[PDB]
């Protein structure tokens, strides 16, 4: 059992929403070093990966390592009716139910129903990634922005010195080209040469919560997973793992 | 001449199971909230 409690409901609400704009039900657990959410859209061609530190909590009090089950789509739903900066409480009994609570002017409560889940495994088992770029959001959001206009695929390419984001469609082609020499890639480390592709649909939601100034990380494989990791909003990290397009 | 894929080909099957399970978990549990 254990209760959370974090000042600004609506905040923690967006911080959900933008977490899960892929997906539909996750796991999360709760360990003393903090929240760990696990989540796979039902396709399971994204895995989202996100941390809230103890530290962002008012509150933060856990017996032991628990991993609850929720429906997204449902807590969404109750976190929606969350005022500006109304506290936030989240009450777990010993029943299979969460208690959310919104105290402030008028206090309400609500039961929400669990998913039977065993103990979530913390962890990304090592993919073998050959490249690793770091750029700012203003260049990953307007990269893929600029892909979508023309295609539903982006390849991305990871040399020694270059980092390219490609995009063909049947009317034009567009690209985009980072080396070291641009203030909007601040690391570039590639093993092997390194190309890969993925679904603008999917990156386009990846990208939202991301702020332009941030620094995002992005690491795959040769027609491997990409993956990418930020830090959103001053909370802590959501990381995705996105399947390639492949042949 | 791209088809997609899933992670089933890149994780292995026991986490892939428990997010296929937390799925079927998810779709039965879609209706009814109190206060």
């Amino acid at each position: 059992p254990f209760e959370v409690v974090f000042d600004g409901a609506k905040e923690f609400a967006d911080l959900i929403a933008t977490a899960s704009n892929l997906i539909d039900e996750a796991a999360f657990k709760f360990t003393e070093e903090g929240i760990s959410m696990r989540a796979m859209d039902p396709s399971r061609v994204v895995l989202i990966d996100l941390n809230l530190p103890e530290s962002i909590f008012s509150k933060y009090e856990v017996e032991e390592p628990e991993t609850i089950g929720i429906n997204m789509d449902q807590f969404k739903k109750i976190l929606k009716r969350g005022k500006a900066k109304d506290t936030l409480i989240l009450r777990k009994g010993d029943e299979n139910f969460l208690e959310i609570t919104f105290e402030g002017t008028a206090k309400r409560t609500f039961r929400l129903p669990l998913i039977d889940v065993e103990e979530l495994e913390l962890e990304l088992p090592e993919l073998p990634f050959t490249a690793k770029v770091v750029l700012l959001g203003e260049v990953l959001k307007e990269g893929i922005k600029d892909a979508s206009l023309v295609s539903d695929a982006i390849k991305f390419i990871a040399k020694e010195n270059e980092f390219t984001m490609k995009a063909e469609g049947e009317t034009n082609e567009v690209e985009i080209r980072l080396t070291l020499e641009d203030e909007g890639l601040l690391d570039l480390e590639v093993e092997e040469e390194t190309k890969s592709a993925y679904g603008i649909r999917y990156l386009s939601d990846m990208v939202k919560g991301i702020g332009k100034a941030d620094e995002v990380i992005l690491r795959f494989g040769n027609e491997m997973p990409l993956q990418m990791e930020y830090m959103i909003r001053d909370e802590g990290r959501l990381t995705f793992l996105l399947a390639p397009r492949v042949e | 001449r791209l088809k997609p894929t899933s992670l089933d080909s890149f994780l292995p099957e026991e986490h892939i199971n428990y997010f296929r399970d937390l799925r079927i978990g998810s779709k039965k549990i879609r209706n009814a909230k109190i206060e």
